[PDB]
This record gives C-alpha cells, sequence and structure tokens, in this order.
C-alpha cells in the first residue's frame, strides 16, 4: 500500500515499511540480516549527513568565493594553524566523537550521560537519533521529518558524486557545470563529451593534474576510475 | 483461428484462436510456454507497432522531399532546417532518458498487468486497460476502441505483420541498390528485367564505416558481398 | 528432470542435485567417491574464487591500458613492479608463502575437521571461522554484508551466481594465456582486433591456432 521505487512492484519480504525511507528498494538482499540491517540503517544516516554537509558546503562556497575550486580547496587554503597540526586535532576530535557513536551502536543504553558534566545526560532515544541536545525546536512532526532527513539525504549522496565526476570531466565547479549546461544544453552533457562504439572508445581527458606539489613531498591526485570512464 | 496459414495443418493446442491474427502457426515451439507465449505477443505488438511508424516514415520522407536518402537519413548533415550538425551526443541524451521511462511503465504493464495504469505524478484520470498491450483511454482519443474490439486486433495486426516483411524489404532495397523504396519501384517499373532481384543481391552499397562526428559505425548489409 | 550438461544423458548416480552449478558433469566419475567429491567441491570454488579474482584482474588493468594510462599488461606487471618498486622478488614470495599458507592450513582443517579451527585457538575469535559449510565459511569476516543469512532461498542462488561466474572465469583465465601464447598480445588487443574486422581476425588464422593455415 506504501509507495514504492518502482510502483508496480512488492517489495521484498525483509522491508516491511517500518524504517523510514522504506520504499522496497534492495534489489540484492542486504537488508535480509537483522544483525546487519542496524548497521547499513546506521551507516545510510550518517554517509546521508557528510553528504548534506558537504554539498551544501560546496554549494556555499561556489557562491561566496568563485576564485578556488573546491577540489583544489583542500591544497590552498593556507591555514596558520599547520597542515598536520589541523589533520591531529581532526582525528582525536573525530576518534573521540564516532567511538562515542560506535559505542551508542553496540549497547544503546550505554551512551547517555555528559563524562565530565554529569548533572547533564541525554534523553533514552533511538539509535542513531540521539536529539535532547542535538535536536532542539523541531518542526512538527518528528517522523515527518525523519523521511525529510533521508530524501533530502539520499538526493545529496548522489550530488556529491556528481560534484565530483563533474569536477573531473570538466573541472569546474558545479555552477559552472550548471552554467555550461544551461548555456549548451545539447553539447554538454556526458552522452555528448563521450561514446564507446564496438571498435572505438572515446572518453573525456582528465581536467585533473596527476600530482600536486604542496609543501615538499608531492601527493598523487588520480582520476577516481579513469580508464574505465565512458 | 479457422483458415490456417496452410491447408492441411493441424493447430497447436494452444492456439485455440484467443489471441487476434492466430493462424495455427509456430512451426518452432516458441509459444507453447504460456507464460512465454504473453512476452512473445507484447513483442510482436511492439515489431508490428514501431514497423507501422517506420513504413509510414519511410515511404512519407520521399514524398514530401524524394532528396534526403533514408538509409543516411541519420546522418547529422542530413537532418532538417533547425536541427543541421546536430550533437547526436545530446540528442541520444533525450532520446535515452524519454524512453526509459516510457518502456519501463510498458514493462511494468507485463510484469505486474494493474499496478501501472495511474499518472503517478497527477493522481487523477486512470488508463482503462482492458488487456495487456492495448492500454486505451489517453492511447485513444479517438475512441476507435470500444466497438467490435476484436476486429480492430486483427486489423492492428494484419496491417502490422505485411509492415514488418515490407520494412525489411525497405532495407533491402537499400542496401542492395543504394535506391529508396518508391525509387527502386521506378527502377524496376522502368527496365523490368535489369534492376530485379537478379544482378543486385550480392552487391552492398554500404561502405565500412561512416563517421559521425569522430565516431565509426561498422555498418554491415544483411548478407555478404560487394 | 533437471538442466544436464548434455541433454538427454541421465546425470551419475553420485551427481544429485544440491550442489551450485550442478550439471551432471562428471564423464570420468572423479567425484565418485561422496568423500573426494566434499573435497573437489571446495576444489572448484577455490579454484574459481582465485580466477574470478583473477580475470577481473587482467581485465581491468587492460582496461586501463590502450586507453592511454600507463599500465602494464598482465604478463608483463609481474616484472614492471618488481623493477620499479625496488621490491626484492624472493621476499615477496616467501611472505606470499607465509601469509596464504596460514590461510589455506585452516582450510585444510576445516576438510578434515568441519567443527575445528572454532575453539579460540586462534587470537579470541571463535565463531567468525566456524564454517557454514563445504566451500563456504562464512561468518562474520568473510560475509560482513551478512548475505549467507536471512533469507537462504536467496542464497541459493547466489551460491549458484558464485559459481556460475566461477567457472567462465575458468575458462578465460585459461583464455588469457590462450590469447598470449597464440598471438603475442594484451587480451583487450585481441578484442578489438576481433571487433576490427571480425572475419579474418580469429583464432583461425593465426597458423599458431590450426595448422592447416
Ligand atoms: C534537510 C535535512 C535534514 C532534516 C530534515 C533533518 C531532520 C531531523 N534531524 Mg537531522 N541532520 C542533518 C540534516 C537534516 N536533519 C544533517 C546534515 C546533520 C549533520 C549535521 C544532521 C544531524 C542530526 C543529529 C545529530 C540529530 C538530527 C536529528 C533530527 C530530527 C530532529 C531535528 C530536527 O527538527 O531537524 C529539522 C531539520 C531541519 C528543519 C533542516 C533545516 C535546514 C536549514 C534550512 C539550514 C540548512 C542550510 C545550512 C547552510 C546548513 C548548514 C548549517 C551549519 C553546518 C552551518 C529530524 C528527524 C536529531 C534526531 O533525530 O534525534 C531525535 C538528532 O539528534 N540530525
Ligand atoms: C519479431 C516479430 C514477431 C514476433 C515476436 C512474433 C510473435 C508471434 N507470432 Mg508472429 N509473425 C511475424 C512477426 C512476429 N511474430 C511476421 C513478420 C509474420 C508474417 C509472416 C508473422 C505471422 C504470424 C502468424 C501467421 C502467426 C504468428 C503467431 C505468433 C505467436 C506465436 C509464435 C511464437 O511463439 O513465436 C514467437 C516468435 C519469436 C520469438 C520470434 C523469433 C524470431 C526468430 C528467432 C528469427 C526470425 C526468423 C527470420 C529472421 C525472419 C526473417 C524474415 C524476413 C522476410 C525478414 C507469437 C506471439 C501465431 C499467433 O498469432 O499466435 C497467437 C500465428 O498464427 N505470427
Ligand atoms: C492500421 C493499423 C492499426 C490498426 C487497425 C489499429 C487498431 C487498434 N489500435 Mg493501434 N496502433 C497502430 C496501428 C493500428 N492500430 C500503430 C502504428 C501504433 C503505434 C503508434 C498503435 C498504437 C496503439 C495503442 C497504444 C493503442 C492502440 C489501440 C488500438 C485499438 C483501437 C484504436 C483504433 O481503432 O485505432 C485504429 C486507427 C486507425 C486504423 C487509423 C490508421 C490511419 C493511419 C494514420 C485497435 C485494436 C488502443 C487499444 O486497443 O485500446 C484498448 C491502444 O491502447 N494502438
Ligand atoms: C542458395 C544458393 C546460393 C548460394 C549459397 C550463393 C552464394 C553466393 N552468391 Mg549467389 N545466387 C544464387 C544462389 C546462391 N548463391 C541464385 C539463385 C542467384 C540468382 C544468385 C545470384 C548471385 C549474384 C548476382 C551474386 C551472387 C554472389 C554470391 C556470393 C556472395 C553472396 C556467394 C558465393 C555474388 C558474388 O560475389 O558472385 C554476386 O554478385 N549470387
Ligand atoms: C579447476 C578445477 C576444477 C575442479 C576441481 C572441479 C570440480 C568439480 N566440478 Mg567442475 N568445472 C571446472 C573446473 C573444476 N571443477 C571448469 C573450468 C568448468 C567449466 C568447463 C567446470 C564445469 C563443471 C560442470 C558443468 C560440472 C562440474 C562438476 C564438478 C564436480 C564433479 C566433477 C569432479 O569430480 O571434478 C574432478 C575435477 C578434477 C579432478 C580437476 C580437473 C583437472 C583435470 C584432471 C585436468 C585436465 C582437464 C582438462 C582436460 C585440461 C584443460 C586445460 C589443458 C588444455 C591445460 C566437482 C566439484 C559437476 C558438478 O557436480 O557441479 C558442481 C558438473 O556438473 N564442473
Ligand atoms: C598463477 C599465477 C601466475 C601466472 C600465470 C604467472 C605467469 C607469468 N609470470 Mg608470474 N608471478 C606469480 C604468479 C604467476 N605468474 C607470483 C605469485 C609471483 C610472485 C609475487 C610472480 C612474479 C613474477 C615476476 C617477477 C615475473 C613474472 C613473469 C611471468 C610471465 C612469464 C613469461 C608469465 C605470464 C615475468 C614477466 O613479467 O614476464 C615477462 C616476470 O618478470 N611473474
Ligand atoms: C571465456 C570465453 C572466451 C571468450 C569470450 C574469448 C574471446 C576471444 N578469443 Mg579466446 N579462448 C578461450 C576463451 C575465450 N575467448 C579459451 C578457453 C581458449 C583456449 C582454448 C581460447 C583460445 C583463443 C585463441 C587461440 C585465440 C582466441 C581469440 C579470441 C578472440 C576472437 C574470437 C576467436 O577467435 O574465437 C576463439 C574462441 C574459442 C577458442 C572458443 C570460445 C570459448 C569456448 C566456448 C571454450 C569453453 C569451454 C567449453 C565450453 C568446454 C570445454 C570442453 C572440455 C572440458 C572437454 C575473442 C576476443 C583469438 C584472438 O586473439 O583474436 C585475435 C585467438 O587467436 N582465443
Ligand atoms: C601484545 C601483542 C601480543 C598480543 C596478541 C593478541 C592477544 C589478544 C588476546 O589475548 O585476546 C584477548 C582475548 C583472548 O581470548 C580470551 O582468552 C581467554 C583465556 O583463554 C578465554 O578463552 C576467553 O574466552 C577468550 O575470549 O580475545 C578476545 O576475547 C577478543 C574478543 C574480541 C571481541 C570483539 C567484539 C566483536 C564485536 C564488534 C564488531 C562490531
Ligand atoms: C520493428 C521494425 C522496424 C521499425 C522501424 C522504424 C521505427 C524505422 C524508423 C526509420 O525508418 C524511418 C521511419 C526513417 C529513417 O530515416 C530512420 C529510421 C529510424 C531508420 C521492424 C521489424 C520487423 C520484424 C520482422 C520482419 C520480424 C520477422 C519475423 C519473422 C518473420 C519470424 C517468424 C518466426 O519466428 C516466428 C514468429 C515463429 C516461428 O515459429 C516461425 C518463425 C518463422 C521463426
Ligand atoms: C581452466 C581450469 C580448469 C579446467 C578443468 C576442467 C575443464 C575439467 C573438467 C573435468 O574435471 C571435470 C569437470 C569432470 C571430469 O570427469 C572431466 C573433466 C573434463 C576432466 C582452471 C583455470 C583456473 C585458472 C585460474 C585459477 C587462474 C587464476 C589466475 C590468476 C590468479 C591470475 C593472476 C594474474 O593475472 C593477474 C590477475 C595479474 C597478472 O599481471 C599477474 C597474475 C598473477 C598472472
Ligand atoms: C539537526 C538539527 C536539529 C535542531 O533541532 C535544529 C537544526 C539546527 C535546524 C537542525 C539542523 C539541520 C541542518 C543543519 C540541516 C542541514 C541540511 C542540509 C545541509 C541539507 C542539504 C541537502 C542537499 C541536497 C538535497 C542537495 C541537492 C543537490 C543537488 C540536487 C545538486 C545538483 C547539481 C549537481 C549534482 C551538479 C551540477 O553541476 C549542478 C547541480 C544542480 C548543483
Amino acid at each position: 500500500s506504501r509507495p514504492l521505487w518502482l510502483p508496480g512492484s512488492t517489495p521484498p519480504a525483509h522491508l516491511k515499511g517500518d524504517l523510514p525511507g522504506d520504499f522496497g528498494f534492495d534489489p540484492l538482499g542486504l537488508g535480509a540480516n537483522a544483525e546487519s540491517l542496524k548497521w547499513f540503517k546506521e551507516s545510510e544516516l550518517v554517509h546521508s549527513r557528510w553528504a548534506m554537509a558537504a554539498v551544501a558546503g560546496i554549494l556555499v562556497q561556489e557562491i561566496v568565493r568563485p576564485d578556488v575550486f573546491w577540489y583544489n580547496a583542500g591544497k590552498e587554503v593556507e591555514s596558520p594553524l599547520g597542515p598536520l597540526g589541523l589533520l591531529a586535532v581532526e582525528f582525536f576530535l573525530m576518534h573521540w566523537v564516532e567511538v562515542r557513536r560506535w559505542q551508542d551502536l553496540r549497547k544503546p543504553g550505554s551512551v547517555d550521560q555528559d563524562p565530565i558534566f554529569s548533572q547533564y545526560k541525554l534523553p533514552p532515544h533511538e539509535v542513531g537519533y540521539p536529539g535532547g541536545v542535538f535536536a532542539p525546536f523541531i518542526p512538527g512532526d518528528l517522523a515527518e521529518l525523519k523521511v525529510k532527513e533521508i530524501k533530502n539525504g539520499r538526493l545529496a549522496m548522489l550530488a556529491f558524486v556528481g560534484f565530483v565526476m563533474a569536477a573531473q570531466v570538466t573541472g569546474k565547479g558545479p555552477i559552472a557545470a550548471l552554467q555550461e549546461h544551461l548555456a549548451d544544453p545539447w553539447g554538454t552533457t556526458i552522452f555528448s563529451k563521450a561514446a564507446v562504439v564496438p571498435g572505438q572508445a572515446v572518453a573525456p581527458p582528465c581536467k585533473i593534474p596527476a600530482s600536486v606539489s604542496y609543501k615538499g613531498i608531492e601527493i598523487p591526485t588520480p582520476c577516481f576510475l579513469q580508464g574505465l570512464w565512458p | 483461428d479457422r483458415k490456417l496459414w496452410a491447408p492441411g495443418v493441424v493447430a497447436p493446442e494452444y492456439l485455440k484462436g484467443d489471441l487476434a491474427g492466430d493462424y495455427g502457426w509456430d512451426p518452432l515451439g516458441l509459444g507453447a510456454d504460456p507464460t512465454a507465449l504473453k512476452w512473445y505477443r507484447q513483442s510482436e505488438l511492439q515489431h508490428a507497432r514501431w514497423a507501422m511508424l517506420g513504413v509510414a516514415g519511410v515511404l512519407v520522407q520521399e514524398i514530401v522531399k524524394p532528396d534526403v536518402y533514408f538509409y543516411e537519413a541519420g546522418l547529422p548533415q542530413n537532418l532538417p532546417e533547425p536541427f543541421t550538425n546536430i550533437n547526436m551526443g545530446g540528442l541520444l541524451a533525450w532520446e535515452f532518458i524519454l524512453m526509459h521511462w516510457v518502456e519501463v511503465r510498458r514493462w511494468q504493464d507485463y510484469k505486474n498487468f494493474g499496478s501501472v495504469n495511474e499518472d503517478p505524478i497527477f493522481k487523477g484520470n486512470k488508463v482503462p486497460n482492458p488487456e495487456m498491450g492495448y492500454p486505451g483511454g489517453i492511447f485513444d482519443p479517438f475512441g476507435f476502441s470500444k466497438g467490435n474490439l476484436k476486429e480492430l486486433q486483427t486489423k492492428e495486426i494484419k496491417n502490422g505483420r505485411l509492415a514488418m516483411i515490407a520494412y525489411m524489404a525497405f532495407i533491402l532495397q537499400a542496401q542492395a541498390t543504394g535506391k529508396g523504396p518508391l525509387a527502386a519501384l521506378s527502377a524496376h517499373l522502368s527496365n523490368p528485367f535489369g534492376n530485379n532481384i537478379l544482378k543486385n543481391i550480392g552487391t552492398c552499397t554500404v561502405p565500412h564505416s561512416v563517421d559521425v562526428q569522430g565516431l565509426t559505425i561498422p555498418l554491415t548489409c544483411l548478407w555478404p558481398g560487394s | 528432470v533437471r538442466p544436464v550438461w548434455f541433454p538427454g544423458n541421465p546425470p551419475p548416480a553420485h551427481l544429485d542435485g544440491s550442489l551450485a552449478g550442478d550439471y551432471g558433469f562428471d564423464p570420468l566419475f572423479l567425484g565418485q567417491e561422496p568423500q573426494t567429491l566434499k573435497w573437489y567441491v571446495q576444489a572448484e570454488l577455490v579454484h574459481g574464487r582465485f580466477a574470478m579474482l583473477g580475470a577481473a584482474g587482467i581485465i581491468l588493468t587492460s582496461i586501463g591500458a590502450k586507453v592511454g594510462l600507463g599500465f602494464p599488461e598482465w604478463y608483463d606487471a609481474g616484472k614492471v613492479v618488481v623493477e620499479k618498486n625496488n621490491i626484492d622478488f624472493p621476499t615477496l614470495m616467501v611472505i606470499q608463502f607465509y601469509l596464504m599458507g596460514w590461510a589455506e592450513t585452516k582450510r585444510w582443517y576445516d576438510f578434515k575437521n568441519p567443527g575445528s579451527q572454532a575453539d579460540g585457538s586462534f587470537l579470541g575469535f571463535t565463531e567468525e571461522f566456524k564454517g557454514l559449510e563445504n566451500g563456504y565459511p562464512g561468518g562474520r569476516f568473510f560475509d560482513p554484508m551478512g548475505l549467507s543469512r536471512g533469507d537462504a532461498a536467496k542464497y541459493q542462488e547466489y551460491k549458484q551466481k558464485e559459481v556460475k561466474n566461477g567457472r567462465l572465469a575458468m575458462i578465460a583465465c585459461l583464455g588469457f594465456a590462450a590469447q598470449y601464447a597464440a598471438t603475442g598480445k594484451g587480451p583487450l588487443d585481441n578484442l578489438a582486433d576481433h571487433l576490427a574486422d571480425p572475419n579474418h581476425v580469429n583464432f583461425a588464422t593465426n597458423g599458431v591456432s590450426i595448422p592447416i593455415a
């Protein structure tokens, strides 16, 4: 009765519409084991939230800074706090955060307390959905937003891969790729840039250098699946 | 069902006249599976209806202009006035996605006959689908159905089967001599002994490749020989 | 009743249809013992398991070559990587025997004792190396998606899809060597030659394949 990924079809037996965003799409059988479904239900939400923050990261950076290109912007920021002091903070400050999230996955009733401010405590929530501090002023129904998080999330995970594969083919940001498509739609598609006939394979070259210098030792910058491109 | 494809032939047991155009045929056993007979019925309707557009394309594109040749009408130099030297990669991008919608909706009408009838965007008017392969409703803007439907359902195939053979004729009367169907009709009706099936079977007027904007094509005739 | 390798002929008595990819093909009756056939079911998988890794490995490094990348061909990838990276060759192969001869005798005592290797004798891991059946260990490490449990009706389908891709991967890795010894070039160079002119650029026109050239 629920909407599906393909309306004439039937959902598989392990998908019964219990979970948010459950449109019945799992052709490869991956939601069969219920031990491993919890791991994937967590990892879809984590993959979505980083990608929502990344796509809105590139879109905000492109509308305020037309100078630098985001694929190259991990190289040119010139922080005064060192190249590896940043990585040292990010390593420790995420090896705290993720392991708290991981222990919440393993035992859900084990991570609720502020360890250094024990007067404060998280509410006994659902796994992957902390709330309490992480969720003030929730608008409307919570399960409505729980589907809005994944629909915008799944749209953004396809968006970031669309950002990367446009950044390796035309090498410009995703409004500059949009301005290439809106100035000339009939010639600026991937079907226009490439075709494989049985007898020759015409693929675009990289708009990406093979390596970069970056302060001494060189860093390899490969085009993600160059050679297997159409 | 009767008046079969040959006089003394017993019709097969699965061809008792239910489907239209049923002539006790299939001397290759392909409709013996009941689940395969429906799909071969759907693929017969597709091969009929595209050929009826194909025949009505080829002998109309040379009545409106007997200049652009239908074998090389796909080359961008031969496209009309707003489309001359279009990017074929862009036009294939339209056609692929516009057809991967339509066909998969038709394909799911095969796989689940009944859960694909509604306009999915506008939950409004449905399509009343009486039987598989015959959607109707908005595919009948003239209301020419809802009469003796079985009579027109036979007329669709008999015109369709002839159009399949005529369109494979339209190709083989074009690779053998490099000439259009009404143009090979003129070539026959001028000298009906030097422009027959003889002395043109065994010569292929098609090159090994015609380059399209940086792409080669294998371009094979349906028999060897040049 | 089931489809057999050769229609008409019945399957042999030792080969009822329960294995994956079973098509009754034992003309030499090599699986006539029910315990050596337990070994050859292990043997067909790990030959197909390495060949599926192999045939994907030849093809993916040959897709990168002939497009313009700096890839070697699969018969020349052995020399070019113990020369670019200064990797001493005997100390590469010996560690290959250490790591895999570890991983192989675990299998060789799964076949001798299927309940074994699950006593905490390893670093504490007990039921990860339990082993579900012959040639299909499963558990946490070897099936991290968890596809061998949940629905078992689709798992029997995946068992057959593994063996089917596993058979023709072994035929491919028998054909990559055969396309190289006959012609003397890479695999997708032989494919693109067969797609240039499908006539006359086949196996019949070498003079290496048929001696009646
Ligand atoms: C549009 C996407 C979207 C939506 C609908 C939701 C919805 C929800 N989230 Mg979620 N979340 C998202 C993105 C989203 N999230 C992202 C990207 C992250 C990573 C930062 C998180 C991290 C997160 C956590 C850690 C938790 C939730 C929780 C919740 C639930 C209650 C909170 C709430 O009312 O949020 C409503 C959300 C909105 C109204 C979206 C407003 C967006 C505005 C327009 C700003 C966006 C643009 C701006 C540039 C973004 C940058 C902000 C910042 C980085 C500078 C609800 C299901 C809580 C939960 O489920 O516990 C019960 C919870 O604990 N989410
Ligand atoms: C691709 C086109 C196509 C397809 C799918 C079908 C399918 C079908 N036809 Mg049909 N038919 C066709 C074209 C086609 N027809 C043409 C062109 C004619 C005119 C000669 C006929 C005349 C005809 C009659 C008279 C009857 C059928 C019947 C049937 C049904 C049962 C036969 C069966 O199971 O075969 C399934 C068929 C296929 C899977 C097609 C396979 C094609 C093979 C592999 C190779 C083709 C041979 C060769 C290349 C043809 C070249 C001809 C040349 C002149 C161009 C089935 C639904 C019977 C019926 O109505 O039952 C309901 C029946 O009585 N057909
Ligand atoms: C790599 C080795 C290998 C091994 C051990 C097996 C093992 C098995 N296969 Mg199998 N198979 C293989 C490769 C292999 N297969 C390949 C490549 C194909 C595709 C052609 C098949 C296709 C196949 C089918 C279709 C069927 C089996 C079946 C079987 C089972 C019973 C037959 C038996 O006792 O095998 C004994 C096998 C050996 C002793 C190893 C073969 C080595 C021989 C002795 C060397 C010579 C082989 C050949 C002539 C040389 C070619 C290369 C040469 C030119 C260099 C058994 C589990 C049957 C079964 O029950 O399915 C599960 C069955 O129906 N196999
Ligand atoms: C996995 C299947 C496979 C595929 C897709 C190809 C594809 C190709 N091969 Mg190749 N080849 C294969 C397996 C395969 N090969 C094997 C197993 C051998 C060893 C016998 C060879 C030996 C070989 C040579 C010597 C040459 C090619 C060539 C070619 C190319 C041109 C086609 C041709 O000449 O036909 C060759 C086709 C075959 C040899 C047969 C196809 C595979 C059959 C079906 C074997 C399967 C085993 C069978 C079912 C059971 C064996 C029975 C036994 C157990 C008792 C083409 C790209 C030629 C080339 O380089 O082109 C320029 C060429 O010179 N191949
Ligand atoms: C679909 C079709 C053609 C559609 C063509 C189209 C849209 C063409 C469009 C164009 O041309 C125009 C308009 C303009 C051009 O500038 C551009 C193109 C694009 C080129 C032909 C099918 C044509 C299909 C044909 C001819 C199929 C024939 C099959 C037969 C006869 C088989 C019969 C049997 O298999 C059975 C049925 C049962 C067995 O028991 C017995 C045997 C005998 C085996
Ligand atoms: C063909 C084959 C086996 C064929 C056996 C057959 C037909 C036996 C059939 C029978 O027994 C039965 C069934 C039943 C009996 O009654 C009858 C017979 C008839 C006796 C195995 C191939 C098996 C082929 C295998 C396992 C190949 C693996 C290849 C690998 C790992 C390659 C790796 C590399 O290529 C890369 C990836 C990169 C390179 O640069 C480096 C290297 C290392 C070269
Ligand atoms: C949690 C919480 C809680 C509390 O309570 C409150 C608060 C605070 C409010 C909250 C928060 C929230 C948030 C932050 C959110 C965010 C979101 C996002 C970011 C989304 C995105 C999302 C995103 C998305 C969808 C995206 C999409 C995108 C897209 C399609 C794109 C496309 C493209 C591409 C490819 C490329 C080309 O060239 C162009 C374009 C066209 C450009």
